[PDB]
C-alpha cells in the first residue's frame, strides 16, 4: 500500500 | 507518541 | 603472473567488456600507453577496440570493450595485474557526516529528503531490456528522512549506477566509487559514509576497489544481498573492511523474500531492520511505502555509522566497527533459521544507536 501522507500511515499504522 | 517498530528497534525515541 | 577472472554465476556475466587492472603503483600516463598499445597490437591482428575509461585513484587500469579473442595478448601487456569480464549488479543527527548513494535514480523534490540530498551529475547505467526512482527514494528516506529517517541531520550525494530495472555493472560501479574518490580530493569535507545497496557475484576488482576506498579513510556500507546464501561469494559484500549488513524483522527473525532471503555467513558483519520499513514513495511528493531486503537493512547502519561519526568525528574505521559491534542487540536473532554450520560463523547482532 502506498500512502498518500504521513497522517494516512499513522491512522492505518 | 508512535515511532514505527525499526526506529524503535535501532533506539530511536519519540 | 597476471589472471584472467569472470563471474562464477553464468547468467550475470557481460562478456566482450573488461577492465584491466594494473599494478598498485603504475601512473595515469603509464595507464594510457598500456592501453594504447592494446589498441595498436590487436589492430595489427584485425580487431577493432574500444576503450570506455581509464581508472586512477583507487586502482589503476582501464575499461575496454574488445573481443575476448584478445585476452591472452592482453594478458601479456606490462603492468597488467589481472583482468575481469564485466559483470551485472542488482538493487537489493548526523550533520558532519555527507553520506553517499550508488544506486537507482532519485526524487530529490521527495518533502521526506528535499534540501538533504544533492544529485551529482554522475550516471553509469547498463541499457534497459516514479518506478526508476522507486529503489533509491526509499532508501535515502530511511538514511535521512524527515518523518521516517535513521540519521535526519545528514546530508547525501546521490550517483546512478542502477538503471530502471535496477540493474548496474561492476564496472559501472567502480567509476563511480573512483567519482566519490575524486569528488573528496577536489573539495574535502568531512567523514564520508558510502551506502552500496547492491550486489553481484564475486568480484575481485570491485573487492580491490572497496579496499583501497576503505585504505583511504572512507566508510563503506553494503547490502549483505537477498539470496538465502553465504554472503562470501557476492560483492560488495564479501570486501572485508566493508560494513556487510544482513537483514531481520519484527519478531527478531532473518528475513524471508520470497523463496529466499538474507544472506549470512562470516562476511555479514552484523544485522538491522530490513523488512516491512516505511519510507519515502516516489509515487508522489508526500508519499510512503513499506519495503524490505538487506538494502534497506544496510542504509540503518549506514545512518547509526553517519551518527556515530559526526559524534566522534575522529574514530577510525577500525574504531568506528567496534563502536557499531559494541553497541548491537546481542543474540536476539533466531539461529535455527541459518543453516546449520554457517550458526557459529554468523553475528548475532542487531544494529542499535548508542543511549
Ligand atoms: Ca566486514
Amino acid at each position: 500500500t502506498v500512502f498518500t501522507s504521513w497522517e494516512e500511515y499513522l491512522d492505518w499504522v | 507518541c508512535f515511532i514505527p517498530w525499526n526506529l524503535q528497534r535501532i533506539g530511536l525515541l519519540c | 603472473t597476471a589472471t584472467f577472472h569472470r563471474c562464477a554465476k553464468d547468467p550475470w556475466r557481460l562478456p566482450g567488456t573488461y577492465v584491466v587492472v594494473l599494478k598498485e603503483e603504475t601512473h595515469l600516463s603509464q595507464s594510457e600507453r598500456t592501453a594504447r598499445r592494446l589498441q595498436a597490437q590487436a589492430a595489427r591482428r584485425g580487431y577493432l577496440t574500444k576503450i570506455l575509461h581509464v581508472f586512477h585513484g583507487l586502482l589503476p587500469g582501464f575499461l575496454v570493450k574488445m573481443s575476448g579473442d584478445l585476452l591472452e595478448l592482453a594478458l601479456k601487456l606490462p603492468h597488467v595485474d589481472y583482468i575481469e569480464e564485466d559483470s551485472s549488479v542488482f538493487a537489493q543527527g548526523g550533520s558532519l557526516v555527507e553520506v553517499y548513494l550508488l544506486d537507482t535514480s532519485i526524487q530529490s523534490d521527495h518533502r521526506e529528503i528535499e534540501g538533504r540530498v544533492m544529485v551529482t551529475d554522475f550516471e553509469n547505467v547498463p541499457e534497459e531490456d516514479s518506478k526508476c526512482d522507486s529503489h533509491g527514494t526509499h532508501l535515502a528516506g530511511v538514511v535521512s528522512g524527515r518523518d521516517a529517517g535513521v540519521a535526519k541531520g545528514a546530508s547525501m550525494r546521490s550517483l546512478r549506477v542502477l538503471n530502471c530495472q535496477g540493474k548496474g555493472t561492476v564496472s559501472g560501479t567502480l567509476i563511480g566509487l573512483e567519482f566519490i574518490r575524486k569528488s573528496q580530493l577536489v573539495q574535502p569535507v568531512g567523514p564520508l559514509v558510502v551506502l552500496l545497496p547492491l550486489a553481484g557475484g564475486y568480484s575481485r576488482v570491485l573487492n580491490a576497489a572497496c579496499q583501497r576506498l576503505a585504505r583511504a579513510g572512507v566508510v563503506l556500507v553494503t547490502a549483505a544481498g537477498n539470496f538465502r546464501d553465504d554472503a562470501c561469494l557476492y560483492s560488495p559484500a564479501s570486501a572485508p573492511e566493508v560494513i556487510t549488513v544482513g537483514a531481520t524483522n519484527a519478531q527478531d527473525q532473518p528475513v524471508t523474500l520470497g523463496t529466499l532471503g538474507t544472506n549470512f555467513g562470516r562476511c555479514v558483519d552484523l544485522f538491522a531492520p530490513g523488512e516491512d520499513i516505511i519510507g519515502a514513495s516516489s509515487d508522489c511528493s508526500t508519499c510512503f511505502v513499506s519495503q524490505s531486503g538487506t538494502s534497506q537493512a544496510a542504509a540503518h547502519v549506514a545512518g547509526i555509522a553517519a551518527m556515530m561519526l559526526s559524534a566522534e568525528p575522529e574514530l577510525t574505521l577500525a574504531e568506528l566497527r567496534q563502536r557499531l559491534i559494541h553497541f548491537s542487540a546481542k543474540d536476539v536473532i533466531n539461529e535455527a533459521w541459518f543453516p546449520e554450520d554457517q550458526r557459529v560463523l554468523t553475528p548475532n547482532l542487531v544494529a542499535a544507536l548508542p543511549p
